């Protein structure tokens, strides 16, 4: 097929910025390529069409270029509603060939998480599960690390994660992780412990409850 | 306005197959080509195939090619896929988008919303809510943070509100997650300690697929 590459996959930029998203095909397309917005909520829209430089009726700070194999996006003023996934698509050959997405997010001044820790409910209790959850909220950037620790050891096995996509208000992100095990095994350990590694601090940020100061 | 409306069968078991719809109006049908697309979850898009409705007929992609049979109505003005023998890798958003010649190639450029296609094993199931109060040694100290887990439903979507959405400040809800073959996801809100317990807070959950609505108040303790 002609493979199409983006790069890179994931691009920070302050709002204002003027941002250039590649675009390149393993061998000339001849100018035969669109680009593709998917806003978050998956709707998708043509921006640009052939080869760059022909404009849909998007906004005037879309624009594009490029010639055989190489091509670019260019916003010109990064604004709020621009934060997207971007597609390109070339047309020159059977099948089309789509490239593997650019997603787009505001950069910002860290933040670093406010975590909670809340233990199983006694509601769940009666139905023989327990499930502890961990609220790690509003933080900047959005790699984190999380594990947790009971009596001393493994994060591992019955863990969930759940993260949001960043908050359009202020440019953060949260995530909670949820420990589920039986009332059984819950009943033989003291401590839960939610651990963060999070770059804003060399310490984790530690949240633990013991099992009976309750 | 050209429109394209889809939706065709969206939960289905292994071994089954679909027919999904796309529907187009606002242009002569027979004038436009109609391509579909997949997006597999993990986000890259894969094009199917084409179908022409006016200008003879249809091309697929080598790999879609026999699972899939492209065909249209040109009386309904509609255009449909056929998946056979679904399995998990055949969970995914199809869309269908219009193609326009301009000067040397296609465009598309219309596109549907998509209809989500979700092979499974689970059947309609209403969710648990658990009420997630502070525990042990005293926590969130200035604010509080309360929450709520609604733990094993199938299908998607659940709607979470607190208290009855007067309460939509501080609240974070999260996407929810496949465990097994159930979904499970949480909802925070912080609060000033003025608010809480003196005044009531609830978390609202509604579950439109069972006819299930549950309020749970949060409460000191566990």
């Amino acid at each position: 097929d002609i493979q199409m590459t983006q790069i890179p996959s994931s691009l920070s930029a302050s709002l204002g910025d003027r941002v250039s998203i590649s675009c390149r095909a393993s061998q000339d397309i001849n100018n035969f390529l669109n680009w593709y917005q998917q806003k978050p909520d998956g709707t998708i829209k043509l921006l640009i069409y052939f080869t760059s430089r022909s404009q849909s009726g998007v906004p005037s700070r879309f624009s594009g270029s490029g010639s055989g194999t190489d091509y670019s996006l260019t916003i010109s003023n990064l604004e709020q509603e621009d934060i997207a996934t971007y597609f390109c698509q070339q047309g020159n050959a059977l099948p089309r060939t789509f490239g593997g997405g650019t997603k787009l997010e505001i950069k910002r001044a860290d933040a670093a998480p406010t975590v909670s820790i809340f233990p199983p409910s006694s509601e769940q209790l009666t139905s023989g599960g327990a499930s502890v959850v961990c609220f790690l909220n509003n933080f900047y950037p959005k790699d984190i690390n999380v594990k947790w620790k009971i009596d001393g050891s493994e994060r591992q096995n019955g863990v969930l994660n759940s993260w949001t996509d960043q908050d359009s208000k202020d440019s953060t992100y949260s995530m909670s992780s949820t420990l589920t095990l039986t009332k059984d095994e819950y009943e033989r350990h003291n401590s839960y412990t939610c651990e963060a590694t999070h770059k804003t601090s060399t310490s984790p940020i530690v949240k633990s409850f013991n099992r009976n100061e309750c | 306005e050209v429109q394209l409306q889809q939706s065709g069968v969206e939960l289905v078991r292994a071994g089954s197959s679909v027919k999904m719809s796309c529907k187009a109006s606002g242009y002569t049908f027979t004038s436009n080509g109609i391509n579909w697309v997949k997006q597999r979850p993990g986000q890259g898009l894969e094009w199917i195939g084409y179908n022409n409705p006016g200008n003879g007929y249809i091309a697929y992609n080598e790999k879609f090619k026999g699972k899939t049979t492209l065909t249209v109505d040109k009386s309904s003005s509609t255009a449909y896929m056929q998946l056979r023998s679904l399995t998990s890798e055949d969970s995914a958003v199809y869309f269908c988008a219009r193609s326009e010649y301009y000067g040397g190639s296609y465009k598309f450029d219309y596109w549907g919303q998509g209809t989500t296609l979700t092979v499974s094993s689970a059947k309609t199931t209403p969710p648990s809510v658990y009420p997630l109060a502070p525990g042990s040694a005293a926590q969130t100290n200035s604010m509080v943070t309360l929450g709520c887990l609604v733990k094993g439903y199938f299908p998607e979507p659940v709607t979470v509100t607190w208290n009855s959405g007067s309460l939509s400040s501080g609240v974070h809800t999260f996407p929810a997650v496949l465990q097994s073959d159930l979904y499970t996801l949480s909802s925070s809100v912080t609060v000033p300690s003025s608010p809480r317990p003196s005044e009531t807070v609830t978390c609202n959950v509604a579950h439109p697929a069972s006819s299930t609505k549950v309020d749970k108040k949060i409460v000191p303790r566990d």
